[PDB]
């Protein structure tokens, strides 16, 4: 869902360089910069709202 | 037990078990509705098969197995062998478009459960159009099916959302069915908006005259082209029937049908006519020439009531020459021996 969002790692492999500053000294995105269930090409296609936990026994 | 309460409570706890959530589940699920059709179409041009089939497919693997294709739609899908070689196809298609098959099915899934959860939705509408003529399930359900009409348009690229949608397509599949079948004669919706007027108008007449209008203010009151012929026509159609079987008098134990005559039925008196008549027409019919009395005998009484298309070869002259000739011959000796004086008739 959010790979597009931020371009870096659906537009050329920067997930890794998305870890901000300690990669210096499979998703792991930026310390905290997207809060909706949307598509951004300008935060259009968007839904903010909750988020279910629903345990399927199976 | 009572069928209400029990639908009610049947819908009713299922949306209390899963009602959707304003945005998200909504969303969610049309997203996936959507991504259904983008996918059937897409399997249609890759397999060739026809959208419609495509579509009959997917829904026999998530919605039901043999036993819903074969009692339903008679018998043109075979249960097993065909529906499962169009399921293979759909396996084969690779990585690419094996994903529009996994899609469609999910999408065909989340249809159904937005279905679900919008029942609540129906009846809540339904619930007003009551006293319409239509029993409140028999509302509810054309009411459903309107919803489900409207699943099939919603585009959720126009953010509004399904509530204020399904609202209208339903409303409408109501309206209709309480104009299709509320009357035992059928009454097409003109003439059923023509009634509310009429019945409206009434009402507002009803209001200040102390006097039940005469047909000539409902014409007046309603518009441009009503006159007393047309409403007292109108409210004659209004008036539902009667029921046949209806207790009559002091209601002891009188049934209204035994009443009514019979009028194809020959009363005695007309078999003993049939039978006089024809022999002596019969009797005449042969002592005679055929030439002209059985033109008029034939294209009169044997098919439709045309001089010159009434004779073969012959001309008018003499058709009307015997018709004419042998019309009065037959008359002024039946004028001797009367036996046909005496009208039959
Ligand atoms: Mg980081
Ligand atoms: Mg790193
Ligand atoms: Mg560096
Ligand atoms: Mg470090
Ligand atoms: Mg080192
Ligand atoms: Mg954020
Ligand atoms: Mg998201
Ligand atoms: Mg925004
Ligand atoms: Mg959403
Ligand atoms: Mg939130
Ligand atoms: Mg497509
Ligand atoms: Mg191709
Ligand atoms: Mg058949
Ligand atoms: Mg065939
Ligand atoms: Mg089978
Ligand atoms: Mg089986
Ligand atoms: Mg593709
Ligand atoms: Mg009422
Ligand atoms: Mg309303
Ligand atoms: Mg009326
Ligand atoms: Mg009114
Ligand atoms: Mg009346
Ligand atoms: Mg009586
Ligand atoms: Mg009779
Ligand atoms: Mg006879
Ligand atoms: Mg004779
Ligand atoms: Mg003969
Ligand atoms: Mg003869
Ligand atoms: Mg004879
Ligand atoms: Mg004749
Ligand atoms: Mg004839
Ligand atoms: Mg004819
Ligand atoms: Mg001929
Ligand atoms: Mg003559
Ligand atoms: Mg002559
Ligand atoms: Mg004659
Ligand atoms: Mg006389």
């Amino acid at each position: 869902l959010a790979a597009w969002v931020e371009k870096e790692a659906y537009k050329p492999g920067e997930i890794l360089a998305e870890l901000p500053e300690p990669y210096l000294f499979g998703d792991k995105i930026v310390a905290a910069i997207d809060p909706e269930e949307e598509v951004i090409a300008e935060a259009e296609g968007v839904v903010h709202l909750h988020e279910p936990a629903s345990i399927l026994v199976v | 037990k009572i069928s209400t309460s029990d639908p009610v409570r049947q819908y009713l706890h299922e949306i209390g078990q899963v009602p959707l959530l304003t945005l998200e589940e909504e969303v969610e699920l049309a997203r996936k509705v959507e991504e259904g059709m983008e996918a059937i179409k897409k399997l249609s041009e890759i397999t060739g098969l026809d959208p419609d089939l495509i579509r009959e497919v997917v829904r026999a693997k998530i919605l039901g197995s043999a036993r819903v294709r074969h009692i339903p739609g008679l018998k043109e899908t075979l249960d097993p062998k065909t529906v499962e070689e169009i399921d293979q196809k759909l396996k084969s298609l690779p990585k690419e478009h094996k994903r529009y098959l996994h899609i469609a099915r999910e999408g065909e899934a989340a249809r159904q459960h937005l279905i679900e959860a919008n029942l609540r939705l129906v009846v809540s509408i339904a619930k007003k159009y009551t006293g319409r003529g239509l029993s409140f399930l028999d509302l509810i359900q054309e009411g459903n099916q309107g919803l489900i009409r409207a699943v099939e348009k919603f585009e959720y690229k126009r953010r509004f959302k399904f509530s204020t949608y399904a609202t209208w397509w339903i409303r409408q599949a109501i309206n209709r069915a309480i104009a299709d079948q509320a009357r035992t004669i059928r009454i097409p919706v003109h003439m059923v908006e023509t009634i509310n007027k009429l019945s409206r108008t009434a009402r507002q007449l009803q209001q200040e005259l102390g006097r039940e209008p005469t047909y000539e203010e409902i014409a007046e009151a309603m518009g441009p082209g009503w006159d007393a012929k047309r409403v007292e026509e109108t409210l004659k159609i209004a008036q539902e029937p009667v029921s046949l079987e209806t207790p009559i008098g002091d209601e002891k134990d009188s049934f209204y049908g035994d009443f009514i005559p019979d009028e194809h039925l020959p009363s005695p008196v007309d078999a003993a006519t049939q039978s006089l008549l024809s022999e002596e027409l019969e009797k005449a019919l042969s002592k005679l020439s055929e030439r002209e009395a059985m033109v008029l005998k034939l294209r009169k009484g044997l098919i439709d009531g045309e001089e010159v298309g009434a004779f073969f070869g012959v001309t008018r002259e003499r058709i009307r020459q015997i018709e004419n000739k042998a019309l009065r011959k037959l008359k002024y000796h039946e004028s001797r021996t009367r036996k046909l004086r005496d009208f039959l008739d």
